[PDB]
């Protein structure tokens, strides 16, 4: 058990001592012989260390894509949730309760096929959106 | 009086989920049979009118019948769908959205990346009062109460889900019973909840396999306006057949190296059109008539066009097309110049392309 | 043969540990076993810092073990790695 | 009853040179080979006939003019007036041409569909001959090995 | 194939020691101990 440094910790965790770190995996595991697997592994680790002390003098002296979707669902629903706030199908189903299967079936489809308009407008404003986007 | 209208509504939605699988086998027979009538389709003469033309006669009212059954049925198709495999769909995210509101509070103590649209969509989710709707856990608020509140504030927390705490107390202590009005039409509304509505409907709308059965009733639709967009129909099959379906998927499943190796070409034949706009250029005339000639090459993008049409789909190269250098002073540079085009662009990196195709299908 | 061997080089690399050499599924009998023998007890920034460690304090100070490793490394000989066992292969009997 | 046609017609004798494909262990392995994946052979033929079809399909609404095969000026000769006819042109000579529909069909240099039908010349030659032919040539062989 | 046989006796015969047949793995657990087997122990031109 020892000390390590947060400001070890900070090198390691640089994007240069990463990149090397792959190289020197990459190699060792292709060609890396397995008697000096350890002697390698030692003189990248003292290579590693001074790249560290190197890379500290050196320091110390989409989400809009995202929006889009959101705002276009919302709208686009809340474009739908319109019919039911208007109240007004209240006084149109007034008339439903008193007629026949037919017609009630023909509601029934009528309200799949509301949904389905509202999803087409939906893909139709999430498309103008990109379209924005990427111009 | 609305006792019968339910049962009769729940009677089809569970004929529809029941043959869900028996309409979507009938759209893709009504689709054969549509362009099987459609391979009789010529030309008759000023625009140009398409007349079917067939001995037998009943070809054309067939047609619209065809036509019609395969929109009816698409949209039938849809409709099971959302009776059958949408509350799944929901009961799971549902149950995803209350394993991360508890067990590490995705949306009390840690908040999402804001670049996933599902955890940024499932914010609105949390203050619906209609939540585990399919969801067994009913009182996942509850255990989320009593693990996360002393610490981010009772009320804060309750305020935060839109929970209530009267009522609990009230419900613990003494209650009378009292028989409802079922004819209230405004508090039968008003417990619908439309922001939960509004949730599973986003849901929905960004469930892939709803995605995929709207564009085919789409297509079927626009397939009353023009009888040949019917021919999209076919590509069901696709689907429907699991070899189809992986070899569809082999294109996709290396589409970062089979985008970067087309860039490699693009880069290898626009640097041999480079090479050539500025030397050889007297050898990219093609025209037979000696009056006007057509030269492929006295444009940038010109001769960067002929290269990439018809020197990559020439098998030899772009040799083949341009013309022989036999006697020119340029002989041997233009040799070097087609036979590196023959060897780096049609056998390396074309055979790179197809390799990775059908090594990522096998 | 080179993507083949890249795959090779990461599935190598997920399934046995750098250090000891030792099989993950010695390691996985129970949760998470091979990533917490990975992370805490054979791990390269470990090794590394434990280099730059020894490399900045002062000979004097050293305790027996940092001493061993000074010695073994300044004559470098690489016998205090682990070659082939771990603590649990150590004490396997008692520990278990 | 080979043998017995044979007398009939000298050249129904010719049949019987396929008995060494049953005798010789390579080649009844041979012919083993297109037997062993048939459904995926099968399925994959129709795939491609699926997407010659609809390629078809693009090319009997938008480019027509570009069909004609006939080096004589009088007569004309279109391969793509009929929906039966274009789609037989595309199986036939389309699929068996390397580079593709576009080494048949008439060059579109000047006209207003230019990309348009570069882009289909270039997804042709991509899907069909490039990938899916492959598919089928890779099935057959891989069963045999 | 011819290639690929080269290549798996060229990996054998580094892998393998010739006389005895033990693995590489065995004698390995000292340093070189591969080598000091296939040298010092077991050697063709020795046997010969
Ligand atoms: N001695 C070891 N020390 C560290 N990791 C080891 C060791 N032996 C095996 N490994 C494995 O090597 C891998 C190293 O970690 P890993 O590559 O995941 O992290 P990284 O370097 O940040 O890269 P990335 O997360 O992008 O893959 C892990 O899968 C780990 O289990
Ligand atoms: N019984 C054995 N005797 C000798 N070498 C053996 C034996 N068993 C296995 N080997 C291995 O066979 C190989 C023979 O030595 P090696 O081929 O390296 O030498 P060489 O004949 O001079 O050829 P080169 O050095 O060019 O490869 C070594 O890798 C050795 O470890
Ligand atoms: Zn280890
Ligand atoms: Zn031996």
């Amino acid at each position: 058990y020892f000390e390590i440094s947060e400001s070890s910790r900070t090198q390691w965790e640089k994007p240069q001592v990463k990149e090397s770190k792959r190289q020197f995996i990459f190699d060792v595991v292709n060609e890396g012989g397995e008697k000096e697997k350890m002697e390698l592994f030692v003189n990248f680790c003292e290579d590693t260390i001074f790249e560290m002390q190197l890379a500290a003098q050196i320091s110390e002296s989409s989400i809009l894509t995202v929006r889009s979707a959101l705002f276009a669902l919302r709208y686009n629903i809340l474009t739908l949730m319109r019919m039911l706030s208007l109240k007004s199908l209240k006084k149109q189903m007034k008339k439903v309760k008193k007629m026949t299967v037919k017609d009630m079936v023909t509601a029934f489809f009528s309200s799949y096929w509301s949904i389905f308009m509202t999803l087409l407008h939906f893909v139709a404003s999430v498309f103008r959106g990109f379209f924005r986007i990427i111009c | 009086f609305w006792k019968k209208i339910i049962a009769y509504q729940q009677k089809l939605l569970n004929y529809f989920a029941r043959n869900f699988y028996n309409m979507r086998m009938l759209a893709l027979f009504v689709a054969f049979a549509i362009n099987f009538i459609l391979l009789f389709y010529k030309v008759s003469t000023i625009a140009v009118h398409y007349v079917l033309e067939e001995s037998s006669g009943y070809m054309e009212p067939t047609l619209r019948i065809l036509a019609i059954l395969h929109t009816v049925i698409s949209f039938f198709c849809i409709i099971g769908y959302y009776c059958l495999k949408v509350p799944l769909v929901i009961f799971k995210r549902e149950k995803e959205v209350a394993r991360k509101l508890e067990f590490d509070g995705l949306y009390i103590t840690e908040q999402p990346s804001e670049d996933d649209i599902k955890g940024q969509w499932d914010r609105l989710v949390i203050n619906t009062q209609s939540f585990p709707n399919n969801y067994w856990d009913k009182f996942v608020k509850r255990k989320v109460m009593d693990k996360y509140g002393e610490f981010y504030g009772r009320d804060r927390i309750s305020e935060l889900l839109g929970m209530d705490k009267a009522a609990l107390d009230f419900s613990d202590a003494r209650e009378k019973k009292k028989p409802k009005k079922d004819s209230s039409l405004s508090a039968v509304l008003n417990s619908i909840d439309v922001k939960y509505q509004m949730w599973k409907l986003g849901v929905v709308f960004t469930d892939n396999s709803f995605l995929y059965l709207a564009w085919y009733m789409t297509m079927s639709v626009l397939g009353h306006y023009n009888n040949f967009f019917f021919a999209a129909h076919l590509l069901d099959i696709a689907m429907g057949f699991k070899t189809l379906r992986t070899i569809l998927s082999s294109v996709t499943h290396n589409g970062k190296q089979l985008v970067l190796t087309v860039g490699l070409l693009a880069v290898v034949v626009y640097l041999y059109t480079v090479v050539a706009f500025n030397f050889f250029r007297k050898f990219y005339n093609k025209s037979e008539d000696g009056d006007t000639p057509d030269m492929k090459c006295d444009d940038m993008l010109t001769c960067y066009m002929f290269h990439m049409y018809v020197g990559v789909r020439a098998g030899g190269g772009i040799g083949d097309e341009i013309e022989d250098p036999a006697g020119d002073e340029y002989e041997i540079y233009r040799i070097i110049f087609d036979i590196t085009f023959f060897f780096f662009v049609i056998v390396i990196l074309l055979a790179i392309i197809q390799g990775l195709i059908i090594d990522a299908f096998g | 043969e080179l993507r083949d061997q890249q795959e090779q080089v990461k599935e190598d690399m997920e399934t046995k540990c750098f250090i000891c050499g030792i099989g993950n599924d010695y390691f996985d009998t129970v949760p998470h076993g091979f990533e917490t023998h990975t992370l805490q007890e054979h791990n390269l920034a470990n090794y590394l810092f434990f280099l730059m460690y020894l490399i900045n304090k002062d000979e004097t100070e050293h305790t027996g073990q940092e001493s061993y490793v000074w010695k073994m490394y300044q004559e470098r000989c690489w016998e205090f790695f682990p070659a082939g066992d771990c603590f649990r292969k150590q004490y396997e009997d008692q520990l278990n």
